[PDB]
């Protein structure tokens, strides 16, 4: 195992804000961890199956695979 | 002792590229300089300079005493043109012949001149990290590096320039070297291929939002540079035997260092593709990535696909005469 | 960015504006540029006021006799 | 060998991978950018998108863009006369085609 | 539909056989023929040869004993057109000059590459000599012509140089007449 | 040239004929036919030269015109050259 | 990217280290050199240092010099109409900004 | 698979020297080619070619893709001029830069290109006749040889061109090598001196029945080429001792092969004497023997005795522009 | 100036485009004014 990171800033609220990795990075991938940093505080965001029981404050995300 | 003094208020004039030249605390009048050629190469050959000064009264060489060992203080910039940058550097004079009531001054950058001096005594670095070697060899430049991984041994013999060891370090690490504007640079080749562009250069487009290319040269000779790097490296290691690296269908060639990481990076370089001439941009330094769009000027306005979208700058030459300021660049692609 | 130029604030407005029916039409226009500049003036004033007062607070770094 | 014009969408051989380029073109055509052109369908262009493609750009192989923007799957289905269309320039389309032919990554991918 | 200018109308009584028209996709200019018009062509026939290598197989391989052909030029013209106002000075004398000045210039704000090149015109001398794809090279006119009370010219004269766009074959150049 | 009976045959056809003689033929299959054809010149009845090449031509466009639009008079300026260096014995034969 | 003009004092990122440059500029503006210009505040330049900067030098980003020389902290307070100001050329201030931006050392520092 | 197809009936045009150029089964229009330079040297440096093609629409490099590895089918001949010969050859492109709406194509002959490739693995021929070595090294050319006598041993190391071994064979046998028009040639030097001429070239004679020379150069520097061959060869043999060969009053020089036949032929070559420029003869190939007669053009028509009667062709260069076809040759004499 | 040769032609379009005269550049308007 080896660890590499990539970061993305937010300019506005796009209401879904999907973030896509590169082809090479997705080729070599074992786990994925997401952190959001706001006014100096950083926390993990848990994953969920679709959005089955969360709403309006829960910090969740959903993974997906592109045809490429 | 040396004292740091404030600039004088008698210099009210603004120029295109060359702003002022001084020898110590005395100024050569700027109107007397009729030529200027500043070169920033893509390897450790240092920035160079050449000034042509009109001297009919026998003043520059006779009364000022300009010969080997004269230090010039040159202010170069372009605070109004395409790129508003401004900086100051010191130069070391090697020779200055006088012909036809004119003097041609050949100068070298002082921080690199100190690196191009043959060594009086030998220095060996045994099992040292590359950072310590770079800091000890050139203690006057800021280090900008991202491609240092391991530790190894280096040797500098009597009569050899310190630049040789730095070039060997670059080859062993797989990076690109150039010392300009007070810094020494080590940048990896694998990460350079994935860098986003910063400027846009277009041809045959008069409604462009970027800049414009006036003349350009297309080079299709990719074998001329790949011929020298088409070999399979091999070396001897006392505990492993014979160590190979590279392709499987190429001729063999022997080196001495049996280090797999050093052997793997032995055949990495940048392949030149294009030469272009623009209208004097002072922000063009080696290591810059540009986006190039070329349209055709006859037939049906077809785009030229033989020029890749993103290119890296390798060498830059700036040139100012008494009427116009021009730049020339050489662009390339990572193999 | 800590140092606000007119271009940065105009770019912020353009980034925020998009994906709207009414505003996205006028992304490149004189009115947006004038409004953004007029707003940038206040931001410049506030930032420079904070810097100047912080500098002039101490005796060792005061730039005027009266301070 | 029969070369395909550089303005053809058939330049990408897989009908599924061409969907991303088509999505990008359709998304641009529906925006409100400042260098689009407004064209109304004329009475003699109801069944012929090639005539519209030639009249606007000067290139006849850009009929797939007209068919896409109008909202039809079949070329034999007539367009509605007088429908307002917004169509982008040709150099932009060529650049997008080149990017999706030689690189083939999503516009907002993060790389190291 | 191009916009007309010059002396195109028949109110003056001059036959169409004594008028020159320049037509393109935007403008159409008509004027008379002055006393110094002409048409020119040329060929180049010829160093590398020496006296010691002469003679007292095709005729093209023997360049040391026969003359050789190098090239030729497209037909060229020198037309000093003339305009004189009779009814409305603007559409006859002061508009034709502006139209010619527009036809000689490029258009660098167009989207396509081919639309930026100065455009080419069709030349028709009288009614019997017609040549297509003619490129305008030079132009000139005077500024001391008589003026109207409103400031527009009542007479002028324009000197033009025109050239062909390719070398013509023997069979094609006969059709031009 | 000056017309007396039929302007097209006498004044307006001669210029077209000369403009045809001066130009090459590039659509021909062989190589010798691609160079412009050579002409036979006869000045009066007493000076004959074969294989001459026409290298310049000019004529006026302000000549008198017929009611049908054809020229009634014109003038052509021609420049002609031989195709080889003549010997002393050969050049006398031309006279 | 959005860069900064070479005449802007913000080129030095630390508000405390800018004190040296401000002190040098203000000390010059109170001296009596031969390269100084005398400028009075016109009635329409009471609240607008940008207009004074444009009228004097031709560069509008030098309004911080005009604010500093008048003895103010903000631009919202009006200057006194008829106050005599002395202003140096632009090249000097520009190289002075560059000096503290790069060298930063104080004029008169002794080195070996 | 590769299919042999018939020529097309749309090519009705006949040219001077360059007849047609094709890339696979597609034709480049001939009127677009404005330059042509074909070189046939007198040693194993292979025939060369260089084409200048006018490309303002960006078609040759952009849409046809002309770079390293493109194979051109070129038809060269002169079926109507001085020499009615006609042949077809294939060329291999090395590089093709594009400047000023023009493309310059540098090509090498494919059968010789395959002989100029560095070897990936070493081949040794132990006690083999020269014919087997030549057939194994170049299995695509017809062999024309008359000077093979004995058998010996040859070595080809890693990274060395196969042409080196062939040149060594030529030196050991005493012959002259050149590969042109589908053949590889070995011709002895002693038998070349007794060969009858085939063509006649005259100057200052306008009633000649042969051809005519327009410009010629006389070289009198025979020492410049004899300086390198003025040595006495010596070598060591384990069963004979020291073996000498050559003159008795010259300085000594050591080689390695102790073969008396190889030592005897070590100092044979051809001495250049004359350079001349003629009016495009396509029958001039290296190895040709000509009769040369030169008259003087002033004084009393005296013959020049400083030019020998019979000469051998060493190098030939053919050149066609858009108006004229010219040839240049270098002539020499066997020492 | 000089046309060209070794050709003419009966892919084809590009060849002719090269043969056609080329546009090289221009000159801004000039005046000659004898004021009095």
């Amino acid at each position: 195992l080896e660890i590499q990171e990539v970061t993305y800033t937010v300019t506005a609220a796009k209401e879904f804000l999907e973030v896509v990795l590169s082809k090479a990075l997705t080729a070599v991938c074992y786990k994925l961890e997401v952190f959001v940093t706001t006014d100096g505080k950083t926390t993990q965001w848990s994953s969920s199956t679709m959005f089955r029981l969360a709403g309006s404050k829960s910090q969740v995300y959903v993974e997906f695979y592109k045809p490429s | 002792t040396k004292t740091t003094t404030a600039p004088e208020t008698d210099s009210k004039r603004t120029q295109l590229f060359l702003q002022s030249v001084s020898i110590g605390q005395n100024e050569i009048p700027r109107e007397m300089i009729v030529g200027c050629t500043y070169v920033e190469p893509g390897e450790l050959s240092g920035p160079q300079l050449m000034l042509m000064i009109r001297d009919s009264t026998a003043y520059v060489v006779n009364k000022l005493g300009v010969k080997f060992g004269t230090i010039l203080t040159v202010s170069l910039g372009d605070p109004e043109g395409h790129g508003g940058i401004l900086f100051s550097e010191e130069f070391f004079v090697l020779k200055a012949p006088r012909k036809d009531d004119t003097v041609l001054i050949y100068a070298f950058s002082n921080p690199v001149r100190l690196l191009k001096v043959p060594s009086t005594s030998a220095q060996y670095f045994v099992d040292k990290p590359p950072s310590a070697v770079v800091s000890s060899l050139a203690p006057g430049l800021k280090v900008n590096a991202d491609s240092f991984r391991k530790t190894s041994t280096y040797h500098l013999n009597v009569g050899e320039k310190p630049t040789k060891v730095l070039q060997e370090i670059a080859r062993d690490t797989g990076s690109m070297c150039w010392a300009s504007r007070g810094m020494i640079n080590f940048k990896s080749m694998e990460k350079m291929a994935n860098a986003a562009p910063s400027l846009t250069y277009e041809s045959a487009n008069p409604n462009t939002s970027g800049f414009t290319i006036s003349q350009f040269n297309i080079l299709n000779a990719d074998y001329e540079y790949q011929r020298r790097h088409n070999y399979r490296m091999a070396s001897y290691d006392m505990t492993k035997g014979v160590v190979y690296s590279g392709n499987q269908e190429d001729p063999i060639k022997f080196t001495s260092n049996p280090d797999p990481t050093a052997l793997a990076n032995y055949n990495k370089f940048i392949l030149p593709r294009l030469d272009m001439l623009v209208e004097g941009n002072a922000a063009l330094t080696p290591g810059t990535t540009l986006k190039i769009v070329v349209h055709n000027t006859a037939g049906d306005g077809e785009l030229d696909e033989s020029i890749p979208d993103k290119m890296i700058v390798m060498s830059v030459t700036h040139f100012e005469d008494r009427f116009r300021f021009v730049s020339r660049a050489q662009l390339g692609v990572v193999n | 960015k800590t140092t606000p130029t007119k271009d940065s604030i105009r770019a912020e407005f353009e980034e925020l504006v998009e994906k709207d029916s009414f505003w996205s039409k006028f992304v490149g226009s004189q009115f947006v540029s004038m409004l953004t500049l007029f707003i940038t003036q206040i931001v410049y004033r506030c930032f420079q006021y904070a810097d100047a007062a912080l500098a002039e607070g101490f005796i060792s770094t005061a730039t005027r006799r009266s301070s | 060998q029969y070369p395909l014009s550089r303005y053809d969408d058939r330049n990408i051989a897989d009908p599924i991978l061409r969907a991303e380029l088509r999505k990008e073109v359709m998304l641009m055509c529906e925006s409100n950018d400042k260098n689009l052109t407004i064209y109304y369908v004329l009475p003699d262009e109801q069944y012929r998108p090639d005539l519209l493609a030639y009249r606007m750009w000067g290139i006849a192989e850009l009929r797939w863009v007209v068919t896409l923007a109008a909202g039809l799957e079949d070329e034999s289905q007539g367009m509605t006369v007088g429908k307002k269309l917004k169509l982008p320039p040709a150099t932009w389309i060529r650049e997008m085609i080149r990017h999706f032919q030689y690189d083939g990554q999503v516009i907002g991918t993060l790389s190291i | 539909a191009p916009i007309a200018y010059g002396v195109y109308s028949q109110a003056d009584g001059v036959s169409p056989y004594l008028k020159v028209t320049l037509t393109n996709s935007q403008y159409q200019v008509t004027g008379y023929i002055s006393q110094g018009a002409a048409m020119n062509m040329a060929q180049n026939w010829e160093s590398m040869g020496s006296v010691s290598g002469a003679l007292g197989t095709t005729s093209v391989a023997r360049w040391n004993s026969l003359m050789v052909w190098e090239g030729g030029t497209p037909p060229t013209f020198t037309l000093p057109v003339t305009f004189i106002a009779l009814n409305n000075p603007f559409i006859e004398v002061s508009g034709a000059i502006a139209a010619l000045t527009a036809m000689i210039s490029p258009e660098l704000k167009a989207a396509n590459v081919g639309g930026q090149i100065p455009e080419r015109v069709t030349l028709n001398i009288g009614r019997r000599i017609n040549i297509t794809d003619v490129a305008i090279q030079d132009l000139s006119f005077d500024l001391d012509a008589p003026r109207d009370s409103n400031g527009y010219f009542l007479k002028n004269t324009v000197n033009l140089q025109l050239t062909g766009s390719s070398i013509y074959n023997s069979s094609d150049i006969v059709r031009a007449f």
